[PDB]
DNA sequence: GCTTTTTTTTTTCACAATCCCGGTGCCGAGGCCGCTCAATTGGTCGTAGACAGCTCTAGCACCGCTTAAACGCACGTACGGATTCCGTACGTGCGTTTAAGCGGTGCTAGAGCTGTCTACGACCAATTGAGCGGCCTCGGCACCGGGATTGTGAAAAAAAAAAGCTGCA
DNA sequence: GCTTTTTTTTTTCACAATCCCGGTGCCGAGGCCGCTCAATTGGTCGTAGACAGCTCTAGCACCGCTTAAACGCACGTACGGAATCCGTACGTGCGTTTAAGCGGTGCTAGAGCTGTCTACGACCAATTGAGCGGCCTCGGCACCGGGATTGTGAAAAAAAAAAGCTGCA
């Protein structure tokens, strides 16, 4: 359902691992679950630390 | 046939900058590209001496990608997609 | 003049490129080149399934980029925003990884 | 005859005194109700083995010593001398035991 | 009900001395109350989860050892 | 063998804990094979950041 | 080079912690004993896998081009880290309070054991359909070019500070 | 309160990267199909484990001691964290250099499958002794204590260095 969704999101037809990885990463249960799996091309969360950022205004 | 070259290098600067870019690494020390190889190279001799008995237990001649998973696996970094 | 962005702007960029792909970013011959070099010393003149070398590669890569996160949050804990050595080597120990 | 020693050295002697030693550092009723009150919000009327307890708390207390070592480190890191919440947040999501 | 606060500042301290620690926030002694109840819950869940699997009504040392185990926090010297 | 001397450096004829606590700890192999293991009463070993330790006089 | 004053060095007095004697007391290591239950001996029976032999997957080597990528250097910004500085959140040590710890007594849930009986799962042989491999096609998706949007940063005009006068007094 | 300078925040574009569409082409998802082997049916036979019955263990509750430990306040020192400062390490952008990646081709070790036979391990029934639970003794070890020793500070006292004066060739 999950990976689905954020395929859709992506304007993609076809789940691919970079869905499955957005899915489970993003999913606080999931993510326990498979904790310590790495999926193959699956890539990472866009995540940049806050204090790495300029002064926003 | 042959013995291979000095190959560590190869992991460019380049490359690892790329890797920490990933990880959301802003700046860069210049003494971390050598430590990080350091540590690359410490994690592939774990995981495919590991993988290589595996093969060594097999009686093959050729590692193969479930080698590595099984390794991977007791390594406890565990890979999903190529197997098992 | 000529246009230049100024120190960061481009690592940002940088980041949000590499954190929205899936691509590996090791060059993919030389990673070969080194697996077969380490695997000598334990074991000569062994053969690898492709396979195999791309599943050492979507791990090592992997393992490396986990410690880049780990890393970088021991960098920002000593107030800085430049990762060191000295912020791997912590990552490494509270992981277990080294005593 | 005002003798006192200056902040920091009697941490110091406890430090020395209590790696020295094994007994159990958090007295052991307080802990028991700890387990109990816990216990009850899984299955009511549950009852313990006295023996279960003590594993109970030889494993928290180890926990505990051990997370307080990686503090520590978490501390200087910082180049501080003072263990704060902070440096068991990094302690802990590190190790994965949060995010 | 609130035995959390059976885990004293003291007893804390002392921990934290065997973990070579010297100086100490005031904001720690809560921090650590709960980090040791999140550790707990974990650890006694599962065990009682063996307990209710077995259908008794008191939990054994082997229950939180099997829990521990599975929380990957191997306890040896109760029946391993 | 190991606790059994930690026992005679202390002078006890028993092996206890912390004997078969300080004798895995100081052996680099048996610490890494016993990495992820409580010894219940084993305590630790003695070790204080010298950060933390006083200019020596 | 002298005075003064601030920092650092040195000794000189203290105090928990340790150790070596002695001595004492208690309980659990460590050994004994009388079973019994689990390892051993022996032979039967069925198939797991070393081994030889064939197939043919796929792993390695080799080359020469295209160009994306790596390399090295010029240059200066914003970073790390040293130094300096103040407020207070910490550790030390009083005294008073609290409840844990022990030793022991009293009750009973419930853990754990025994034997009994049968519903349920292993094992088989025959039956057969689902899920395998092989195969084919066609639409999603990767790739590109081109144009619209987005966000960075430089330089030039308004607000908006210190930051240093001017009294003022 | 004045007044100038920095300094901060806001305005004006110019550029460069990123995003988004339609277009084009390629190949792998998707599904059909035919055959095989692994699920299903419908048998029997054995024992795992549910169940009731009982023993007695160890979990629970309560009491009252005697401390050792918690607590709560008084007082100040050293530590954290803000502010200030300087030097250069590391990001950016450029042109030069290097070799990864592309695909293609040829050569073959070795992955992987089959068929043959037998050594070996499960699996019987029978013999039996090593290791189990229980229980008894006595020495190791905890405990005290005291008084000597030493390792570990902290204060106060002496040296050296810092800052301010100075006068002098
Ligand atoms: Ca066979
Ligand atoms: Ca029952
Ligand atoms: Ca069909
Ligand atoms: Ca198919
Ligand atoms: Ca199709
Ligand atoms: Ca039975
Ligand atoms: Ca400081
Ligand atoms: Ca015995
Ligand atoms: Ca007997
Ligand atoms: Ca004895
Ligand atoms: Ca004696
Ligand atoms: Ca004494
Ligand atoms: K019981």
């Amino acid at each position: 359902e999950l990976a689905g969704n954020a395929a859709r999101d992506n304007k993609k037809t076809r789940i691919i691992p970079r869905h499955l990885q957005l899915a489970i990463r993003n999913d606080e249960e999931l993510n326990k679950l498979l904790g310590r799996v790495t999926i193959a091309q699956g890539g990472v969360l866009p995540n940049i630390q806050a204090v790495l950022l300029p002064k926003k205004t | 046939r042959k013995v291979l070259r000095d190959n560590i290098q190869g992991i460019t600067k380049p490359a690892i900058r790329r890797l920490a870019r990933r990880g959301g690494v802003k700046r860069i020390s210049g003494l971390i590209y050598e430590e990080t190889r350091g540590v690359l190279k410490v994690f592939l001799e774990n995981v495919i001496r590991d993988a290589v008995t595996y093969t060594e237990h097999a009686k093959r001649k050729t590692v193969t990608a479930m080698d590595v998973v099984y390794a991977l696996k007791r390594q406890g970094r565990t890979l999903y997609g190529f197997g098992g | 003049k000529p246009h230049r962005y100024r120190p960061g702007t481009v690592a940002l960029r940088e980041i949000r490129r590499y954190q929205k792909s899936t691509e590996l970013l090791i060059r993919k011959l030389p990673f070969q080149r080194l697996v077969r070099e380490i695997a000598q010393d334990f074991k000569t003149d062994l053969r690898f399934q492709s396979s195999a070398v791309m599943a050492l590669q979507e791990a090592c890569e992997a393992y490396l980029v986990g410690l880049f996160e780990d890393t970088n949050l021991c960098a920002i804990h000593a107030k800085r925003v430049t990762i060191m050595p000295k912020d791997i080597q912590l990552a490494r120990r509270i992981r277990g990884e080294r005593a």
